[PDB]
Parts: structure tokens; C-alpha cells; sequence
């Protein structure tokens, strides 16, 4: 599907009860976001861990 | 402990607007009437127009059926006692026999009252939902006999439209005059028309005439009344103390057991075809106008601790309209002043740009908007 | 609506569903239906 | 008045029965009818206590409703309500039993009320909404008008002689508007529609022999609402007393609404400034 | 328990009318010694799933004597030691001595009282044995369908006996057979659909066995102890990451099926109300004539 | 008190001077509508109008005691067999015992199970009889003994079942339990074997609420049996195709053919993949039906004591609707 | 009838946290006219599968009264259908007046009044609206066959309801049923002129995913296509399962909820009039 | 069908046609109608 | 359940959510500062404890 | 119920901002003080007697 960084996600329509950005937004300095759990840098082929 | 303050319906100031009969024989009765006649004077006009005879109309009401009711649970173990089946030859149940034989008269005791405020309050239910407002009823009353061709009943709804919206709300948006209060209280008391007469009712004050009719209220109008633009007249008025009766009997009784039929003056009218206590209450009167009626605020006396809202907190209904992105059109657009809401220097002015939004106040103060991107639940579906 | 106090008797019984003819009105209940003990009147209170 | 009730009370009668206990149930049977010729009692409605009910916004949803035949494509329209749903209260979550709008959590203030829209053609004129308006355009109601001026379109608008209506968008019938707003057209739902009596003339049934009918008819009327946390529908048959001179007159009244943020200072002054406007306040509520 | 009901005066010719129906049943809502007769009214011509979903939420009540005031109802839920009471049999088809009744609304071509004095109308639900309404019940479903795919459209074979007598089963369009039965075909037969293929679709093979050999020995084995063949159920693939727009994940509408099946159950009546116990009478009692019942 | 049924019928099947009162009576159904019915419920491959036949061989005759009942089965012990034979009054009895076991056998091949052509009254207590005309009456609620029969040597009654068929069931399963209020359920056995099948009838007592399971248990052999020998003389194809192997690796495909609906007539589609589900001549649920039953009502005790029998004890009447036992 | 069932000595520390379950329900194993404490018990939260298929094989009984040495009970069901009692409520919904209720086995554990002087516990079931005890039913029994607020299974009876209920679907296939499993794409294409066609076809429909993905061939003429018709036996078949699914996974509904006088809905830890079925 | 001995008098007049939607039914006449004098009745004339 | 939820709106300005997502959500920056279980207390007064 | 909580509490964040001084900031208004003083006196109610 579409990546949610990439794609801008809105100025008002973030902030409604609804969308799945609030859950991971919770700090002014750092980032959060869900990710393979492997180690970096990994093989070519992106595994489905 | 705690006592019951008892009440009772006929020493209340509402008693005067209604008469109360006992009729033990309604369970039985089938839809009934009562039947006016009434004969309007005419004037002798002139000229070529040929005169007219005068009119007579009839005309019948008829009744509607209401009841009270009131549930009077009682226990287990105590009706195992009270029969005397359960009881055990003790020094400790015969007390406890007490006990819930005290329980029981003090339940009925609970019980048996509330059928004098149930009256009270039915009273106020009966009389709130057959009064029109004032306002709309005020320049009906001024228009009467002319609601014939159409341009006079087209004046009455344009004034009407007025009405509504200019004078639904006093001493609230007028608490520093005081005679426009008395003026739009003695409207009040004056648009109505007297009802019929009956002897049975003698409501009168301490010395003289008697009184009219009430003036039910809540205890805050009723406080900001007292005490700025109305007077007191006195503080204490004579009231019947018995009911009204009507039973069947020995000439009824053979009409509507063969027939199915009885009138209530039944005895007068055969006699005729061949030929044959008041109390001291303490109530507040008030004048206004240049009648005297009583002046209660019934929340206290009645309806206090319970669980019932008092019927005379209205609702009013109002349903705003405003336009979202209506562009004006050309010869329209133009600043009173020269001095504008001038932007910030270097960037374009957003104010010559159609709008899509609108403000407006909350309930409170605190400002919402409303913008197209809300309309997206009706603008965006199969059913457009 | 029936009767409360008969006139007078009749002096031969005869079978009536054979007799219908005569009549103009007929009912013929079992026995004892409910809306012989019916007493319900209507009736103005008053008269202005 | 003195006497306004005729007022007839039976006979006491108790109902015994079981239920742990035994439950005694009197009653009591009572009857009233008015003894006036004419009217016998009025009031006036004088202070005025706090809104029972919010004044904020609240977009209706559709998506709640039935009997409009959806598109072909399910990925379309599942893409709609994947998209219109999202972060809009009163969707339609598909809790057990009901499909229902979720009972929110925490009131800022009385119910909220809902709003609806109405599709309107730009060059519509706006001193249409200065003074008290129709959102139809036609004016027609009823207490002006005989029968057949709802929704002809031969005989000039009472209200505007000069036009014959203000939105052809939603006077004419089966137009737009009509299809979504009426009562014989089967799309109705679960929550309130504030417009529902303005697009409706089924009352032709109840054709009026009177003003003091309708006089009388309202301050008497009863409440079409419910006390939730929200407006939803309620059933005819519980009502309670509410009184609405709207339904004499299908008129309704601007507030103080502006078209920006700039206007509504408590200096207010000019009323138009440029493209945007400002609407003063005509409503019975002055204060 | 006895509740009363309030009664507008109508007029004369009218109340005639409804004084013979002196037996049917009504839907109150809450057990109150008082009611409108405005309350208990549901337009005559109506969606008969939703009727049949309401009558649940109610309690069942039959007219017993009415008088110009009022009307005595008294009502088959709550009540003491279950006493006799009589019911005026309003179904299709009669009922003999000696079964249950159920109360399904008026399935085939419809009769309502139209009180046009009052303007309201009263819709009356059938009165019928229990396994000839199961049966109906599919019989009326069962053609809607077969009109469904446009496919042979009369098989001289919808008929339905009852002591003997045919019965012809009146022509689906009377009423509004083809508008206010749609409703419940549709709900049924979706079901049914999805329960078939959600089960093929945990077990993959299932009619590829033995057409005589291997399925009988698969189902007896099922029905047997925990042999189960392994997992029978064969383990899905496993699903999108629940944003991609085909998401299907098998068991959560298994769960689906599992909910709207058992609420589609409940809501068919089929769990007897009545027993008829008559005695001292003719021991089969025609439609439209009342007829002895005790309460269950 | 107890409320009772009364219902005037012919002297066919249960014989109310023959048998003293206390023994539960059966209503039987109007033929008719069985023989229609039949004409449209027989499977594929068997007859279609032998139960026309096996009735018109018996020739209104409505109820039918249990004790005549049980004797037209497999399942008898040969003492009652005598006791009917030589106990009723009756001309050609027992050439109608013959012809209605017959008509029993000839219903469970057809389709027609007879616990949908027998619904099940109260014990019988009184009765008045002309010449081959009776009207029996029996409770239908509240306890037995709450009734009043005019014999005058035992005024109250019990309930008698024979002892032959009472199969218990708590002692039977050994569920270790303490012998309380127990209830009381008549059950059915079928079995289905074409031209070779008969029919069980038990009474059985336990404190089970749900039957179900211990019935599925108990008759395990019956089940076995009765689900393979079932689908026979029904035409089963040959060898099914692998296109009826219902595809399920297509569902989460993100990259497969698809297809929007309103283009399904004969467009460009044809590439989606073809699968006949194809069920012809397998076990459908009417071929694993076993058994039935239905519940009586309540029981304290069980004694037997006599041609063998078994008293009840304080039965209370309350009679419940029917069940499939197929699974 | 009245079930006695006698009390051990207890310290006046749980006597009287006993005298406060006045209105909820046990269950016996037996219905004799005595019984002792001990005997109606049941060991502490677990597997509210197994418990749930607990309750089909034992008869409820209510209690009424908590005397110093005797409490009494009430068998709910055996020959009785109007016997007018009051039980309290104790699951999180409020049920409303009209509606019946089940009993379910309570979630999370934490209801046990632990008497330690007696030395046992009891879990008094919750009382749940149908409408929602079937869902709970569904959610749990769906939860049990992904394994080939929420406690795990057990994979020792799992198998039992799974075992159960796909033999509940298994015997809906049946000759009649492919003629109307033909119609998919009849039924789709007419789920779209109309609103309420499409409205009663759910969003993860497990069907509309079939429809647009597989086409099937019109159905074989079945043996003797003209003597009798296959989708009304399977129709009448369907109707003769469905109506008894529900209980089978969960219990029947046990009493329906009439109130003559006090307020409609009662809310949670409140006793509120009944009558049983 | 007019009455004989009112029960009380009315005490004030008013525009009774403008307000006729209290009532629910009733006639006005222009002067002196026909119908309210024969007055007919009906008798039964003997029980048996 | 109010408090820290973010699928019910803000129950004073209901047409967004929240309207910081740095002091709302639990374990938010702003939170791990100023909340009376999470231990980084001194001795000065805090307003907003 | 829930409604009408929410206006007690909307109407009581109204009184305290507005009449938490009299005495000092209406002493014009020489009747609001007698008022005042005559809501709190009658705002309490009697004790046992």
C-alpha cells in the first residue's frame, strides 16, 4: 500500500479521531514507525519477519 | 426520623380554575357531551342591502379518559408476619409483627397522599396544553370578524410574524422599565373571556369580591415579581371545602338501565315538564389589570423532592438558517473605508477571493466553523 | 337492551327456527353470552 | 378564569397480583372537557433559561441511510465509506444488532444538534437571508397560500412577487433537494432531519378549517426528538409538550454569522467588506 | 393482568366490525393497566421481516370482550398457572385438537382492519401449527427464489394440505408478495450461501472424495471421536496486511456467519406460544372460528 | 388442578375398556396428507407411491395407544405381543397389528418419518364407548393423579408403561448421579436399509435436560450403520472432477483475474477459473437420521411389578415439541 | 418445590459478604429436597468454554433467602413456566425491559466470593441479554477454531465445539442447496438496482469476494427433476438448523424480564423482576 | 335536538364561528329551522 | 477511558480529536514530565501536576 | 442523565467567573447586594429542630 510518510498526510484530517498517525506521535524530537524485525543494514531481499 | 408533609388539592390557590365532582358511575359511562347554545347580536344596517335575520348555532363537547395510578409493593417476610401465619410465639416476633404492621401504615400513608398532588399535577397538564401563547393571540383577538377576504388575514400573518419575534421574552431583555411588565400582565389577564357561571364555587377574598383566576409561575419569576412591580392585596381567601357531587338515581336509574341514556339534570327537567361551609386558607391574592387573582409558584409546596420536572420549564424551538459560499455579485463588492483590513505588505489580499466558510458562536461564546470539506456526508453519495 | 319486565305470557310453545319467517329480527345465543350484563350508558352532563 | 375545567373523578379500584411481594396497584379513573366558549387560559413565557441544547455543528451522515441505489463498482463505493467514515462521529459502526452510532464519551454541553446542506445556485441573492427566509425559496407553508402553491411554479412566490422561486434546486417537484427531504420518498434514518418539515405536504390530509386550529395546534405540539446524547429519532406515539412557531409560518431565522474570523470583533461595524459578508442577528433571540 | 385499552370513539357500522374481532391477538408494548389504542397499530402494509423481528420485543395479548369504551386484552407471557382463554384461528389452513400454535405475520396476501373513522389500521398475525408454519414458511421463500433466476416459473406443485382439503397457496402478487416478502428471501437465502461456502472454503476438499465412499466415511467419522483426519480444516493462506483493499481474513466472518445466523434464528418464531386443549366441541376447528387454548 | 382433552374417535388402535386407565395415548395425523406429501419427500430411486399402497391396505380412526404401539415393532417382548392378541376384544386385531407395522416400515422408507405423524396426548383415564365408537380422555398438564376416574376401586391413577421398552438411561451411562427428579423423554429409532428396515421405541428416563450427545452414543451402531447402507439405489457419478475442488489459494492473491460486478453476462471474462460443486447421491441429512425424541415431563421413582410392567411415580404432564437426532 | 441447602459454620467476616448474593444463580447437579453447600460449587475461573458447555448438562436454581444456618433456593425449570422471582443482574450491560436473558460464564475471573473459613469459592454466572450472548458465543467459538479481557483455549474441548459446529454446517450442502448457490451473480447483480437488496449483503461478505472471482456452470438436472422439488427440502432443512444454532454453541435463553411498575431499564448490580420460559 | 333546562348560563359572548375548530361538532341556522319542532319518538309496545 | 483514548473527540471542541499531539497520548513527552506516577519530582512546585 | 449534567456543569463554569466578588465590583447596584445576600441566606436549608 501506499507509505504513510511519503504521502502528506493532512493539515486538519491528522488531528481527527480516526486516522493511525496520533498512535505514533507523541514527541517533538524523535520518529516513530513500525519496521522488519531484522537488523540494519540487512540482505537485498526484504524478508517477512 | 422524618414526618410527610400532607397536602391537600382544594386548599391550593389552582383549585379555582377547575370544578371538581365525584361521580362514582364513570367507570360505566360511554363517550359524553355537554351541549351549548349561544346567540349572537346582530345591528340594523341600512340602504339598498336587504337586512338579515339573526343566527343561532349549536354545538356539543365531548369528554377524554385519564387515570392515575400508584404501585404499593410489600415484602416477604413481612406478609409472612402481618397474617399472623408465620408468627412464632416469642417476646422478639411480636415485635418485629410491629414493626412491619408500622412499616405498612407508614407505606399507605406515602401512598394514599399522593393522589392529592397526582390532581395537582394533572391539573397543570390539562390546562398548559390548551392555552395558546400570547403573542399569537394577542392581535388575533384584534382582527376578529375581519378574517374574511384575504388581505386582512394577509396584514394578521404579517403582524403575527412580528409578534413572535419581538415580544416572546420579557423581563429578562426588560429589567429596567416596570410598566411595560404591568402592561403585558394585564394583556394577559384581559385577553381571555369569562367561562360560565356556577354558585358552587364562591372563591372569594377575606372582605369582598370575589376572585377570578390564578396565576401559576416558578419561584424565580415569581420572586423578580414580588418585589419590584407587583403589590401585595392580601394573605389569607375563603374556599369551598366540599366537592361537587352527581349520582344516578329514581329517574336516571330507568332511563339508562332500559333506554341507555341519562342526563344529569334529569330530576329538574321532569319537574318542571309536568308539573311537579367555606374555610380560611392561606393564599397571596395580587391585583392586576382590575381583577384579583391568586399568585402561586407550586414547586415548593408540591413537586419538591420527588422526581418529576416541573411542567412549567417550556421548550422553545428555533431552526437557524445561514448561506456557506454565496459570491456576491459585482456592483456589490466595496470597502466602506479606504483603510481596509489591509493584508500584510507584499502578499496578496486573501479578502477579494469567493468565500467557503462561515463563523459563528456556540452556545457559549467559543467560535466554530463550518466549511464545505463538512458537507462531504451529503455531497458524496450514490443518492446525489 | 333486552327486556326487564315481561307484559305478558305466551300460552303454546313452538319450535321458532322453524317459524322465521314471521320475524323481522332473530337471535338464537346458546346460553348466557356476555353481552346480556352489559350496562353501559351515554349520557350530556350539562346544558349552557 | 373561574372556571375552566369540568373535572370528574371515579372511583379508587385496587389491582392485586404476585410479582417476591405482592403488588398492590391502585388507580383511579378521571375525566375532564372544557367548559368555555372560547379560549380560557394563555401564557406568555417571560425570563429565559440556558440552551437544553448545544448549538454547535454536526454534519450529517448518509451513510446511514437506505433506498438509495448504490454504485456498480464496490471498490468505489467501499472506497466512499472508507474515506467519508474515517474520523466522522455517528458512522455507522457495525456494533451487534443495531449498525448504530457508538455512544460517545464525555458531553461538552447539551445535545448536539445536526445540520444539513442545501444545494444552491451562486448568483442566489443574499438579502434572501437577511430577514427571516424558507430554504426552499418558495415560501408557500400554509397559513398563506391555498392548496396547489407548494409546488406550482405558474402562480409567482408570495413572499418575492418578483421571482418565482430562489433556488430551482429545491422547489420544484421531485427536484434535488425534494428527493432527500421528503416525506412519501422513503429515505429517511436514524438521525433527526432538521429540514424534514419544510419539504413536507402530507399534511393535505389534514387540511386546516381555521387559524385558531392552528393557533392552538402549536405551543402544544408534541416534541418530534429525543433526549440522547445526540438528535435522534423517536417513535410519534411518546412525545412530550414543546412549542414551535415555525411550524406556522415554515420560516426560519438567521444568527450572527459571518463569512471570516475578522468580522465577528467586538468592534463589528461594516456588514460588507468585500467579497465576504456578514449577516446580523433576526432571530427572537435579541439577547 | 389484565390490561384495558382506551378507544377513540370511532362511529356506528365501524365498531360493529371491530367487535367480531373478538378473538385475535395484539402486540402491547409494556405490561400497563392502560393503553391506547393508538399504540398498538402497525400499518397494514408492511416489511414482514422487520414485523417478525418486532413481534419479539412485545408481549402477546388476545382480545377478549370489547365494549364502545374500551377493550380487555390479557397478555400469554406472564401469568398464573397458565388459565384457559380463547382464540379466534386466523390462519390459512385449520387446526386440529392437540398441537402448538405460533404467531407468524400475514406471510401470504394480507387482511387488515382499515378503521377509517379513526384512520389507523391493525394487522392480526396468523395462527398456525407448528410444523405446518415451518413448512409454509419455506414453501413461500422457496417459490420467491425459484422466480429468482428466472427459470421455469410454475411446477403445478405449490400446494399444501391441511385434514385432507388442498389448499392453493394464492397467487404471489395479491398484496404486495412481491415487495413486502423480498426482505426475507433475500436475508435467508444470503445466509445460506454464505454458511455453504464458508465451510467449503475451511475444507478444501471435501466433494472431492468418494462420492459413496469417502464422504459418508468422513462424516461418520466427524460425528465419531477425534480421529478428525488431521486438521480437517486445512490451514488458510495467510492474509494482506489489512490495509490493502482485498483483505479477507476467513475467520472473522465465520464469526459473522455464527452472529447473524443464531439472530436470524431467534427471530422466526417457531417456540410455541399456545397448546389447544379443547373440550366439549368439535374436535377440529375451521378457520375462523374460535377455539379452546390454554397457555404454555 | 390438571386440564383435560376429550376427543371422540373410533375403536381402532386404543381400546379403553381393554386397558385399565394410566397409559399415555398418541394422536395420529390425518393419512392424507402423509400419502401427498410422500409423492414429493421419497427420495430418488426408491418408490414413490408405496405408502399410497401400505395405507389403502388398512381399510376417523384418530389415537392409538402406546401399548399397542410398541407391540407393531421390532423391539417387544413376545408377552405383550400375547396380551394384545388375546387381551383385546377386537375382530381381525392382529391382521391390523401385521398391517400397520407394515405401514410403519413402509413410512421410514419414504422419507416420512412417523414422529412427524404422531403427536403425543396425556394418559387416558375415562371413557365412554358405544358399539366401535369411543371418546377417551386424558390429562395434558399438571400431575396425573390430580384427575377423577369413575371406576370407584381406585379412584386416582398412575401412569404404566411397559416395562419391555423403559430403557433408563443415568444407570445405563453410569454417570455415578443420586437418583432425584429425573425427566422423561419417549425416543424413536430408525434405521434404513432399503427392503430391510424396522423401527425401535423406547421410554427413557434420566436427569439429561439435552439429549444430543448420549444419544449419540447410545445408538452409535445405528448411526454407523444407517449413514453408509443410506445412500443407496441413489446414482452417484463416477469419479469427481478435480474442477469441484473448490479453490482456495485465489482469495488473498494480490495479482489474480478479476471481475466487476455488471459486466457477468458473456463478456471478455472468460478467463475466471471454473469450479462445479457437484453433489449427487451423497449423505444428505434425512439419510443419517437415527432417532427422535420429545420430552414427557418429570419423575421421582420407577418400580416394576406386575405380563411385566412399570408404575410411575408422581409424573407431571408437560409435553414438549420434537427433535432430529441425525448428526 | 424448594431447594434447602444448608450452611456449614462461617465467620461473620463472609456471612455477611453472603447475605449480599441474594438474587444470583447456581447450580445443582441433582434435585433433591437437600442438598449441602459443598456439593453446588465450582472451582475457581477457567476455560469459559468448558464451563459455558457445563451449564447444558445441570439445571439453574436461584436463592431467595440467607438465614443463619439455612439458605433456599428455586429449581428454575422443570415444570414450571410463570413462577414471578427477582434475580439481580451482574454482566455489564444494562438489560431492558421486554427482552430475555442467558446465563454465560463470567470473563476475566475476579468474581469469587472466596470464603476461606469453608475453604471453597464460587463463580456465580453473569447475566447477559440474547442478543448479545449470542455474539460472545460467536466470538469465542470463532476465537477456538483459529487454533487449528480474553483467556486462551485449551485444545482439549476446542475441538468439541469446532467438532460441533461443522457438523452444524456440513449437513446444510445439499442438492437443492447448489441450485440456489447458482445465483451468486443473480443475487449481486440485483443488490445493485435497489438499497435495501444491497443493504442486507454485509461488507466482508465472504460472498461478494466469490461472486467476482469464480463462475460456475449451470446446475445438473437432479434425479427426477420433475416428481419433487430440492429447494424447498433444502430450504426447510436450513430453517430446522438455524433456529437451534444458537443454543447448541451457547444456552437456551432462560427467563424474559417484565416489570410492572418501576423504571424500564435497570442497570447493572440491581435486582429487577422476572418471569422464566 | 335541543334542550329543555339549561344548566347555567353563559357568561360572556364572543365570536363563536372564528372559533369553531374547539368543538367537534355543531350547526349554525339562519333563523327559525324547521326540523327542531316535530319531534318523533319511537315505542315498543308490549314484552312477551 | 476518557482521558487518554484518542477514537472519542475531544469532548470540548468536537471537531478534532486532541489539539496537541505532544501532551496528549499516554507516554507522550509532555506526559513523562508532569504525571504523578512516573517519579521525576523535586522540590519545587509543579502548576500543572 | 448525561444531557443534563452537561449544561449544570456549562452553567456552573459560567457562575464562578462572574459572581465570585460582590461587594467590590457592583456597588452601584445597591439592590444586587440585598439580592445576593438573600439567594445565600435562602440557599441552605434547615437542620433537625
Amino acid at each position: 500500500v501506499r507509505p504513510r510518510w511519503a504521502a502528506p498526510a493532512a493539515a486538519d484530517q491528522l488531528l481527527a479521531p480516526g486516522n493511525a498517525d496520533l498512535r505514533l506521535e507523541l514527541h517533538p524530537a524523535f520518529d516513530f514507525f513500525v519496521a522488519p524485525e531484522v537488523d540494519v543494514p540487512g540482505p537485498f531481499a526484504v524478508p517477512q519477519v | 426520623c422524618s414526618t410527610l408533609s400532607l397536602v391537600r388539592f382544594l386548599e391550593l390557590g389552582l383549585s379555582v380554575a377547575c370544578v371538581c365532582t365525584k361521580f362514582p358511575e364513570l367507570s360505566y359511562v360511554a363517550e359524553g357531551t355537554i351541549q351549548f347554545e349561544v346567540q349572537q347580536p346582530m345591528i340594523a344596517r341600512d340602504g339598498p342591502h336587504p337586512a338579515d335575520q339573526p343566527v343561532h348555532n349549536y354545538m356539543i363537547k365531548r369528554l377524554d379518559r385519564r387515570s392515575l395510578n400508584a404501585a404499593f409493593s410489600i415484602a416477604v417476610e413481612a406478609l409472612g408476619l402481618i397474617s399472623g401465619e408465620n408468627l412464632d410465639g416469642t417476646h422478639i416476633s411480636s415485635a418485629m409483627r410491629l414493626r412491619a404492621i408500622q412499616q405498612l401504615a407508614r407505606n399507605v400513608q406515602a401512598v394514599l397522599d399522593s393522589f392529592e398532588r397526582g390532581t395537582a399535577d394533572q391539573m397543570l397538564r390539562v390546562l398548559m396544553e390548551k392555552a395558546p401563547p400570547l403573542s399569537l393571540l394577542a392581535p388575533f383577538t384584534l382582527y376578529e370578524g375581519r378574517l374574511a377576504d384575504r388581505v386582512a388575514c394577509a396584514a394578521l400573518v404579517s403582524e403575527l410574524k412580528r409578534r413572535v419575534r419581538d415580544d416572546t421574552f420579557f423581563l429578562t431583555k426588560h429589567e429596567r422599565n416596570k410598566d411595560a411588565v404591568l402592561d403585558r400582565l394585564s394583556d394577559l389577564v384581559n385577553c381571555t373571556a369569562p367561562s360560565v357561571a356556577v354558585a358552587r364555587m364562591t372563591h372569594a377574598d377575606t372582605q369582598g369580591r370575589p376572585v377570578d383566576g390564578v396565576l401559576v409561575t416558578t419561584a424565580g419569576v415569581r420572586q423578580r415579581l414580588l418585589h419590584h412591580v407587583l403589590t401585595l392585596a392580601d394573605t389569607h381567601a375563603d374556599v369551598p371545602v366540599t366537592y361537587g357531587e352527581m349520582v344516578i338515581a329514581n329517574t336516571n336509574l330507568v332511563t339508562a338501565l332500559v333506554m341507555g341514556k341519562a342526563v344529569s339534570n334529569m330530576d329538574d327537567v321532569a319537574r318542571y315538564l309536568l308539573g311537579g361551609g367555606s374555610a380560611r386558607v392561606r393564599a397571596d391574592l395580587v391585583v392586576v389589570g382590575d381583577r384579583l387573582v391568586f399568585l402561586e409558584a407550586l414547586e415548593k409546596r408540591v413537586y419538591q423532592a420527588t422526581q418529576v420536572p416541573y411542567p412549567l420549564v417550556g421548550n422553545l424551538d428555533v431552526t437557524f438558517v445561514m448561506p456557506l459560499g454565496v459570491f456576491k455579485p459585482a456592483a456589490d463588492r466595496y470597502a466602506r473605508h479606504a483603510g481596509s483590513f489591509a493584508p500584510t505588505p507584499g502578499l496578496p489580499d486573501p479578502r477579494t477571493h469567493p468565500p467557503r466558510a462561515v463563523h459563528f458562536f456556540n452556545k457559549d461564546g467559543v467560535p466554530c466553523h463550518v466549511t464545505f470539506e463538512h458537507a462531504m456526508g451529503t455531497l458524496c453519495h450514490p443518492s446525489f | 337492551r333486552p327486556a326487564i319486565l315481561p307484559s305478558g305470557q305466551i300460552l303454546s310453545n313452538i319450535e321458532v327456527h322453524s317459524h322465521r319467517a314471521l320475524f323481522d329480527i332473530f337471535k338464537r345465543f346458546r346460553s348466557d353470552d356476555n353481552n346480556l350484563y352489559g350496562a353501559e350508558f351515554d349520557a350530556l352532563l350539562g346544558t349552557y | 378564569e373561574k372556571a375552566s375545567e369540568s373535572y370528574f373523578m371515579g372511583q379508587m379500584q385496587v389491582a392485586r397480583t404476585e410479582s417476591g411481594g405482592l403488588h398492590l396497584q391502585l388507580t383511579q379513573p378521571r375525566a375532564n372537557v372544557d367548559l368555555g366558549v372560547g379560549f380560557t387560559a394563555a401564557y406568555a413565557a417571560a425570563a429565559l433559561r440556558a440552551p437544553v441544547t448545544d448549538m454547535g455543528n454536526l454534519p450529517q451522515n448518509l451513510f446511514a441511510t437506505r433506498g438509495a441505489p448504490p454504485m456498480l463498482d464496490a471498490d468505489a463505493d467501499d472506497y466512499l465509506r472508507r474515506t467519508v467514515n474515517a474520523g466522522n462521529r455517528l458512522a455507522p459502526v457495525p456494533v451487534f444488532g443495531q449498525m448504530l452510532p457508538q455512544v460517545p464519551a464525555g458531553l461538552a454541553r447539551g445535545q448536539q444538534s445536526v445540520c444539513e446542506f442545501i444545494a444552491t445556485p451562486v448568483s442566489v441573492d443574499l438579502a434572501y437571508f437577511r430577514r427571516a427566509c424558507n430554504p426552499r425559496g418558495r415560501a408557500a407553508g400554509e397559513v398563506h397560500g391555498e392548496e396547489g402553491l407548494m409546488f406550482d411554479h405558474s402562480h409567482a412566490d408570495p413572499a418575492h412577487p418578483h421571482r418565482a422561486t430562489a433556488n430551482p434546486w429545491a422547489s420544484q417537484r421531485h427536484s434535488y433537494a425534494d428527493r432527500l427531504y421528503n416525506g412519501q420518498y422513503n429515505m429517511s434514518g436514524p438521525a433527526y432531519s432538521p429540514c424534514f418539515k419544510f419539504f413536507t405536504p402530507a399534511e393535505a390530509v389534514a387540511k386546516s378549517r381555521g387559524l385558531a386550529r392552528l393557533i392552538a395546534d402549536t405551543g402544544a405540539a408534541a416534541s418530534p426528538t429525543s433526549n440522547g446524547e445526540y438528535q435522534f429519532k423517536r417513535p410519534v406515539g411518546a412525545g412530550e409538550l414543546v412549542e414551535d412557531p415555525c411550524a406556522l409560518f415554515q420560516e426560519a431565522y438567521p444568527p450572527l454569522c459571518a463569512s471570516d474570523s475578522a468580522l465577528l470583533r467586538t468592534p463589528l461595524g461594516a456588514e460588507e467588506h468585500f467579497a465576504q459578508y456578514l449577516i446580523r442577528d433576526e432571530s427572537p433571540l435579541k439577547g | 393482568m389484565e390490561v384495558d385499552i382506551a378507544l377513540p370513539t370511532l362511529s356506528p357500522g365501524d365498531l360493529s366490525a371491530l367487535q367480531r374481532c373478538e378473538g385475535r391477538v395484539v402486540f402491547l408494548e409494556t405490561l400497563r393497566r392502560h393503553a391506547t389504542l393508538r399504540e398498538v397499530a402497525l400499518p397494514c402494509g408492511g416489511d414482514v421481516l422487520a414485523a417478525m423481528a418486532a413481534y419479539r420485543r412485545r408481549f402477546a395479548a388476545v382480545i377478549t370482550r370489547v365494549t364502545p369504551h374500551r377493550m380487555l386484552a390479557t397478555p400469554l407471557g406472564v401469568g398464573g398457572r397458565g388459565q384457559s382463554l380463547v382464540l379466534q384461528n386466523t390462519g390459512p389452513f385449520d387446526l386440529t385438537n392437540g398441537d402448538h400454535v405460533c404467531l407468524v405475520p400475514p406471510l401470504l396476501g394480507d387482511e387488515c382492519l382499515r378503521l377509517t373513522s379513526a384512520n389507523l389500521e391493525l394487522r392480526f398475525p396468523m395462527t398456525l401449527p407448528l410444523a405446518q408454519a415451518r413448512e409454509l414458511t419455506a414453501r413461500v421463500v422457496a417459490r420467491a427464489a425459484e422466480t429468482l433466476r428466472g427459470g421455469a416459473p410454475a411446477r403445478g406443485a405449490d400446494v399444501v394440505f391441511s385434514n385432507g382439503r388442498r389448499y392453493q397457496l394464492p397467487p404471489p402478487h395479491r398484496d404486495n408478495a412481491e415487495a413486502a416478502t423480498r426482505s426475507l428471501v433475500l436475508n435467508m437465502i444470503f445466509l445460506l450461501n454464505e454458511g455453504a461456502v464458508i465451510l467449503l472454503s475451511l475444507i478444501p476438499n471435501l466433494l472431492t472424495l468418494g462420492a459413496q465412499d469417502g464422504y459418508a466415511n468422513a462424516v461418520i467419522q466427524l460425528g465419531s471421536a477425534t480421529r478428525e483426519l488431521g486438521q480437517l480444516v486445512r490451514q488458510p493462506p495467510p492474509p494482506l496486511p489489512q490495509d490493502h483493499a482485498r483483505r479477507f481474513c476467513v475467520f472473522e466472518a465465520l464469526e459473522a456467519w455464527i452472529a447473524s445466523a443464531s439472530r436470524l434464528g431467534d427471530t422466526l418464531g417457531t417456540r410455541p406460544v399456545a397448546r389447544v386443549c379443547i373440550f366439549d366441541g368439535p374436535p377440529t376447528v375451521p378457520p375462523g372460528e374460535k377455539a379452546a387454548v390454554v397457555e404454555v | 388442578r390438571a386440564r383435560l382433552i376429550r376427543q371422540v374417535t373410533l375403536a381402532d388402535f386404543c381400546e379403553p375398556q381393554a386397558e385399565r386407565p394410566g397409559l399415555v395415548v398418541l394422536a395420529l395425523r390425518h393419512p392424507a396428507d402423509l400419502a401427498g406429501a410422500a409423492y414429493a419427500a421419497t427420495p430418488p430411486g426408491k418408490n414413490h407411491r408405496d405408502l399410497e399402497e401400505a395405507w389403502l391396505a388398512l381399510d376417523r380412526a384418530s389415537v392409538v395407544s402406546l401399548n399397542f404401539l410398541v407391540a407393531a415393532a421390532e423391539n417387544a417382548d413376545d408377552a405383550l405381543r400375547a396380551h394384545v392378541t388375546t387381551n383385546y376384544r377386537d375382530r381381525r386385531t392382529a391382521a391390523r397389528l401385521e398391517r400397520f407395522a407394515t405401514v410403519l416400515r413402509a413410512m421410514i422408507r419414504s422419507h416420512v418419518f412417523p414422529h412427524r405423524a404422531l403427536h403425543v396426548l396425556g394418559g387416558l383415564l375415562g371413557h365412554v364407548t358405544q358399539d366401535r365408537l369411543a371418546s377417551v380422555t386424558c390429562v395434558a398438564r399438571g400431575d396425573q393423579e390430580a384427575a377423577r376416574t369413575n371406576d370407584m376401586a381406585a379412584r386416582r391413577s398412575q401412569v404404566h408403561v411397559p416395562a419391555c421398552a423403559l430403557m433408563d438411561v443415568d444407570r445405563e451411562l453410569r454417570l455415578g448421579g443420586d437418583d432425584g427428579l429425573r425427566f422423561a423423554y419417549l425416543v424413536f429409532v430408525y434405521t434404513q436399509r432399503h427392503r430391510r428396515e424396522a423401527l425401535r421405541v423406547h421410554v427413557a428416563v434420566s436427569r439429561l435436560p439435552e439429549l444430543g450427545d448420549a444419544l449419540s452414543f447410545l445408538l452409535a451402531g445405528t448411526r454407523v450403520d444407517n449413514a453408509i447402507h443410506g445412500t443407496d439405489e441413489a446414482d452417484a457419478p463416477a469419479a469427481p472432477a478435480a474442477a469441484a475442488a473448490f479453490p482456495a489459494y485465489l482469495f488473498n492473491d494480490p495479482r489474480s483475474a478479476r471481475c466487476p460486478t455488471g459486466r457477468l453476462n458473456t463478456p471478455a471474462a472468460e478467463a475466471l477459473p471454473v469450479w462445479a460443486p457437484d453433489m449427487r447421491g451423497r449423505a444428505t441429512r434425512n439419510s443419517c437420521m437415527y432417532a427422535a425424541y420429545v420430552r414427557l415431563g418429570t419423575v421421582e421413582r420407577v418400580v416394576r411389578r406386575a405380563l411385566p410392567l412399570a408404575h410411575m411415580e408422581r409424573f407431571t404432564w408437560d409435553v414438549g415439541a420434537w427433535e432430529e437426532c441425525f448428526f
